[PDB]
């Protein structure tokens, strides 16, 4: 819970009316199967928000 | 809403005037922040890696 | 159009509840038009930088 106390670091203009949003996991696991995201292949377990 | 990264979990969101994230991880998993009106070719799509 | 945004996604216009394809058709003009800027032309045509 704490408290926020956010603080401005990038505050570039860029101008594109934005209406998708989307982020990239870079999951990743052993390099013998190439799963390529089809099912597992995740080796992860984090969170977001 | 929770979106752990143990299976995968990445939906494409509305930017409904703003947006909000925040990630708990014991690793630096997260690293792409994608943008765009449609993420096309076509029209411009910001990308954050 | 917001202020402060560009219309760089070229497509073929359409009417509404009327698809249309091509590079011609009834209810469907192309919204763009050039300039052919001449010596001849008068004031009020002329160009500006």
């Amino acid at each position: 819970q704490g408290f926020s106390a956010l603080e401005p670091l990038v505050d570039l203009p860029i101008g594109i009316n934005i209406t998708r949003f989307q982020t990239l996991l870079a999951l990743h696991r052993s390099y013998l199967t190439p799963g390529d995201s089809s099912s597992g292949w995740t080796a992860g377990a984090a969170a977001y928000y | 809403t929770w979106f752990h990264a143990k299976r995968f979990a990445n939906p494409v969101l509305p930017f409904n005037d703003g947006v909000y994230f925040a990630s708990t991880e014991k690793s630096n998993i997260i690293r792409g922040w994608i943008f765009g009106t449609t993420l096309d070719s076509k029209t411009q799509s910001l990308l954050i890696v | 159009l917001k202020p402060f945004e560009r219309d760089i996604s070229t497509e073929i216009y359409q009417a509404g509840s009327t698809p249309c394809n091509g590079v011609k058709g009834f209810n469907c003009y192309f919204p763009l038009q050039s300039y052919g800027f001449q010596p001849t032309y008068g004031v009020g045509y002329q160009p500006y930088r």
